[PDB]
């Protein structure tokens, strides 16, 4: 019971059921080519290594097919024809679905680190490129006093490309974290006790002002 | 504020989502890893949520009469005859009744008795639960089934439940005792 998450069991099930079957088929193809065909008194034979069979099955599973290594026993060939019909069918799930699951990780996990000299403020609620840019443009404006406050965004979603760009431009005094102020763990991630203030922004253009309040 | 109060008024809150229990109270170190029954508001009895009933399915299969014991305590005595009478669609009928039936006007209730003053006070000053149990059942026909104690001693008003404490468990003069009593 070490694999807690549904996605982790799924992946590990996908990975291991791909490493098995691949290793297994390499052994079966290696047997069929190195034995030769029984129909031809084992005279028709081809001395592959097991590693050349692993390689050959990867270049056929991927449908690349160089043909630098290729099957030559009739049984072998057959097995390749059967194997292609299986592993085109296993293009449903496997490589695309493991890439999906392995990509669904959280980019903006982790914690703020509080220096002793710096102050910070935590900003949450409605966070978007337009609201953040309107906020930053006034909060860090040149006419404002030369205070050195860091701004920590906390929001329950992935930032859009233009917001990642804005955050990159200000990365010297701005941070963003995935999470919600509804969760006491996320309040610790952003070190809210040491924060100087917390700002809650509102979606002024929401479908119902009373639900936003 | 109620000057001629506040956090001293007794409350119970029916929660719809157990994890919102965090917000009912302060000085309580909230953590969403913690299942509802361990949280301070539930231990104080100020927070109820429907999830704590979900084991009653098991208890029925394994001991039907233990659910009928629950049903008779918590309803105050809603017998199968009353839900038959209600299913007839007339609503609760009733009027002055035979002394006969009135006999059932004596049932065990759960109740709270304080050990601050009164005959049992003695056990309060240093005694141990055990003694009380015995003295009570013996002299008053009263079972003691637990304590409701102040969480803070030395200063908030919050108290917590203690189901059936050990025989050698020390009492305080501020404790309240849950009891089953016939009068
Ligand atoms: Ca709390």
């Amino acid at each position: 019971n070490v694999l807690k998450t549904s996605t982790l069991i799924r992946l590990v099930q996908l990975v291991v059921s791909f490493v098995s079957l691949w290793l297994t088929a390499a052994g079966f193809l290696h047997l069929l080519e190195n034995s030769g065909d029984p129909f031809f008194d084992f005279g028709n034979a081809q001395h592959l290594t097991y590693w050349e069979c692993l390689y050959f099955l990867m270049v056929t599973m991927s449908t690349v097919g160089f043909g630098d290594i290729f099957a030559t026993t009739v049984l072998g060939r057959t097995f390749v024809v059967i194997f292609i019909m299986i592993f085109i069918g296993l293009a449903a799930s496997f490589i695309p679905e493991i890439a999906e699951i392995l990509g669904k990780r959280q980019k903006y996990g982790g914690s703020y680190k509080k220096e002793r000299g710096k102050r910070h403020v935590v900003v949450c609620g409605y966070i978007t490129f337009d609201s953040v840019s309107n906020f930053l443009k006034d909060f860090l404006h040149k006419d404002r006093e030369d205070v050195d406050v860091e701004i920590v965004f906390l929001h329950k979603g992935l930032p859009g490309l233009e917001l990642e760009g804005l955050l990159k431009r200000h990365f010297t005094q701005v941070e963003y974290f995935w999470g919600s102020v509804m969760d006491a763990n996320d309040l610790e991630r952003v070190k809210i006790q040491e924060a100087d203030a917390c700002l809650v922004l509102a979606n002024k253009y929401c479908q119902d002002p009373d639900q936003e309040d | 504020t109620f000057d001629d109060a506040g956090a001293n008024v007794p409350l119970i809150t029916e929660l719809a989502n157990d994890s919102n229990v965090q917000f009912l109270d302060q000085d309580d170190d909230d953590d969403p890893d913690t299942e509802l029954y361990m949280t301070q508001p539930f231990a104080c009895g100020t927070a109820f949520a429907v999830s704590v009933l979900d084991s009653l399915m098991s208890t029925s299969y394994f001991n039907d009469n233990a659910l009928t014991l629950i049903r008779t305590l918590i309803t105050g005595g809603a017998t199968p005859e009353l839900e038959q009478i209600l299913a007839e669609g007339a609503g609760m009928r009733g009027g002055y009744c035979s002394p006969a039936v009135l006999a059932n006007r004596d049932r065990c209730r759960v109740a709270q008795i304080s050990l601050f003053d009164g005959p049992l006070a003695q056990f309060g000053q240093g005694g141990h639960y055990g003694e009380l149990f015995v003295y009570a059942l013996r002299h008053f026909g009263i079972l003691c089934i637990g304590l409701y104690r102040f969480r803070d001693t030395n200063p908030s008003s919050k108290r917590y439940v203690i189901t059936n404490p050990p025989e050698d468990f020390p009492l305080l003069p501020t404790d309240q005792v849950y009891v089953l009593t016939y009068k």
